[PDB]
RNA sequence: ACCGGGAAGGGGCGUGCCCGCCCGUCGAACGGGGAGCCGGCGGAGACUCCGGCAGGCGCGGGCGGAGACGCGCCC
RNA sequence: GGGGGGCCCGGGGGCGGACCGCGCGUCCCCGGCCGCCCCUGAAAAGCCGGGGGGCCCGCGCGCCGUACCGACCGC
RNA sequence: GAAAAGGAGUGGCUCUGACGGGGUCAGAACUGGAACGGACGCGGGGAUCCCGACUGUUUACUAGAAACACAGCGU
């Protein structure tokens, strides 16, 4: 497991090597589950808001908040 | 202030085995303790590693030597001489 | 013998009194490239390769060098230090004459 | 309370390669951890030194880049060494060549 | 008697990555602070074996750099070279001179080698037999 | 049955060349030896199951620094 | 020595994986030294470096042990 | 030889000083059947003679020694 700047998760987004994703709410935490690794981003709601607005249609999103 | 007055290092060994044996080994283990000049080194830093193994310990030469002293007498006369008869097939 | 023993005690002697030298390889070798170096003077159990090194380097310097006849605690003794010298490196001799 | 523990490894005979530290884990508990040896560092082959540059770790787990330096003789002389055969293999030319 | 650092000497090079190696001394620097220093032009890689039955194989790799002088052992040895001309400031922190001058000192190079030129100076020394 | 080197002692490949002096896949569940952690579930098993997160070994679609140093194979 | 650097260091911290301070001591491992020997404290498979010369995504990981016990030997 | 032989103190409570948070060491007043290592743990001592120098070993199951070994000495 290990950590991921946001350029370099939407790299991964548009070269397809992310399987899901997910959203926990708490400072959101973003995580992606590849091949080898699970990275994780940290960002305020009003960043995963963009960042979903250029969230990936091949790419399947789950929300998580308890 | 001095803790001994005749037994020195062989205190070590108290009240057993005699004198005449402890009167000898205060001679062998004073001389295999001694520190010894490195004849390459220029220092006085050669120590005994083993019987007959000697160490600079500051550049680090190895030499072969006596059992308890770095030179023995022997070995001084039989180098002496050799030079010499080298020196004499030299017309 | 005696005669030239004790005139190299006194030319050592005066060299260091008043005169210009410098004790070391490194400083040795420095100065041999520069020229500035009169005289070289080294010990009897100068490790090979750096006597060899420092021979080279003197004939391409033309700067002379000589043999001392005692071992670098003699030539320390001689300088008047306490700790062992291979090479002194005379530069200006002051009121010495390096007549040897 | 009560810390103690039951043995890791096959049998509990103790030898040097079947040491363990202890640790806390999330549920609350003791655990045991197995301690590596470490192997040492490749040494020079003239003075038996540290060769610097290399991680303590086995050729096998690193990557080329890192098991190697950048000098002739990287891995192999220190480079105090590596002078001292530049110099002798010049300095013997001359002597052999030209008295 | 007389300094032996001038700027037409070949020196063997004793460290970093081209150690062992023969180099010709372009300029000789003051000595201000830091230490003693030299432009150096070096031969980074030799050809190598031509069978009668090649540029790859016959082309030659040089190298320009700044080097402490306490890093070097002067020779006999001499090449008279053309380099004074080429402008030897731009040489350093300059790379976009840099990358070109070793271009033009490698074809110069294997000029020399091609008219049999300074046979010791284009010979490979043998180390630790 | 016991004892033992002085024997024309095997390999690479790709034909035809080239290299070669002569043993055991016997002998250690404590020596050497690539690579594992957490949470959970059962009447009886778990570093072995299940979930999660990793690691190892395999197979298929020439540059920088003054320097100490930094950043595909085969014999 | 002083000033500035490089390499190793079974460790620690921050982010991931996912309540707050302060102490003497014990056990274990590690470090640099120092002492000792008419005592000097295994080997090999396996893996790698040097010199010289010639040239990301998928799939898999076979065989055997594994319950319990001082329930063992002394009728 | 030696802990030779022989003497004296030691609880509780209230205080004081010394060492850079931490206990130790030193000192004083008061007090208790004329008590204090209050259980527990824990050498009796000395004057001599014989044998073997010493640490070590032995008749598993009636003998642990003055017997064997030993460094040293000699052939
Ligand atoms: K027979
Ligand atoms: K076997
Ligand atoms: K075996
Ligand atoms: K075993
Ligand atoms: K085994
Ligand atoms: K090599
Ligand atoms: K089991
Ligand atoms: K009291
Ligand atoms: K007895
Ligand atoms: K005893
Ligand atoms: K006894
Ligand atoms: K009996
Ligand atoms: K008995
Ligand atoms: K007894
Ligand atoms: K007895
Ligand atoms: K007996
Ligand atoms: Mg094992
Ligand atoms: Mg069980
Ligand atoms: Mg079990
Ligand atoms: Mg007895
Ligand atoms: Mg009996």
């Amino acid at each position: 497991p290990n950590t991921i700047t946001e350029e370099n998760l939407m790299k991964m987004i548009a070269d397809g090597r992310g399987k899901k994703l997910v959203v926990k709410s708490c400072k959101v935490k973003l995580k992606l589950r590849t091949a080898k690794y699970l990275y994780t981003l940290t960002v305020p709601n009003a960043d995963d808001a963009k960042s979903i607005v250029k969230g990936c249609k091949d790419k399947v999103e789950v929300q998580y908040v308890n | 202030a001095k803790r001994t007055k005749k037994v020195g290092l062989t205190g070590k060994y108290g009240t057993r085995y005699g004198r005449a044996a402890r009167k000898q080994l205060l001679k062998i283990e004073t001389s295999q303790k001694a520190k010894y000049t490195c004849p390459f080194c220029a220092k006085d830093k050669v120590r005994r590693t083993a019987c007959g193994i000697w160490t600079c310990r500051s550049c680090s030469k190895t030499m072969a030597g006596g059992a308890y002293s770095l030179h023995t007498e022997p070995a001084n006369a039989a180098r002496a001489t050799i030079r010499r008869l080298r020196l004499a097939r030299e017309d | 013998t005696k005669k030239a023993q004790d005139s190299i005690s006194l030319t050592l002697t005066l060299v260091v009194k008043s005169g210009k030298y410098t004790l070391g390889t490194d400083q040795a070798i420095r100065n041999i490239r520069d020229g500035k170096a009169q005289l070289v003077f080294m010990a009897n159990n100068c490790p090979p390769l750096v006597k060899s090194q420092v021979d080279y380097l003197c004939h391409l310097s033309k700067t002379p060098v000589r043999v001392f006849a005692g071992s670098s605690r003699e030539l320390g003794i001689a300088v008047g230090r306490q700790f062992n010298v291979s090479i002194m490196t005379i530069l200006e001799a002051g009121d010495a004459d390096l007549t040897s | 309370a009560d810390c103690r523990v039951t043995c890791r490894f096959h049998s509990t005979y103790r030898t040097r390669s079947k040491i363990v530290r202890y640790k806390r884990t999330p549920g609350n508990r003791l655990t045991s951890l197995r301690v590596k040896k470490l192997p040492n560092a490749p040494h020079c082959a003239e003075t038996g030194k540290q060769i610097h540059g290399i991680p303590r770790v086995i050729p096998q787990h690193l990557t080329r880049q890192q098991r190697k330096v950048s000098r002739p003789y990287g891995g192999k002389l220190c480079g105090s060494a590596l002078r001292a055969h530049i110099l002798e293999s010049f300095l013997n030319e001359e002597n052999q060549a030209l008295r | 008697s007389q300094p032996i650092i001038k700027p037409g000497l070949v020196c063997i090079v004793l460290q970093g990555r081209h150690a062992g190696k023969k180099a010709v001394i372009v300029e000789a620097l003051p000595h201000n602070e830091r230490g003693s220093y030299a432009i150096v032009a070096g031969i980074a890689a030799l050809p190598r074996r031509i069978t009668n039955s090649a540029v790859c194989r016959g082309r030659v790799r040089s190298f320009v750099k700044c080097m402490n002088v306490n890093h070097l052992m002067p020779t006999s040895c001499r090449l008279e070279n053309n380099y004074k001309d080429f402008i030897s400031t731009q040489t350093v922190a300059d790379v976009t001179k840099r990358r070109e001058i070793i271009e033009t000192v490698n074809k110069d190079f294997q000029r020399r080698i091609l008219e049999h030129r300074d046979t010791w100076f284009f010979t490979k020394l043998p180390i630790d037999a």
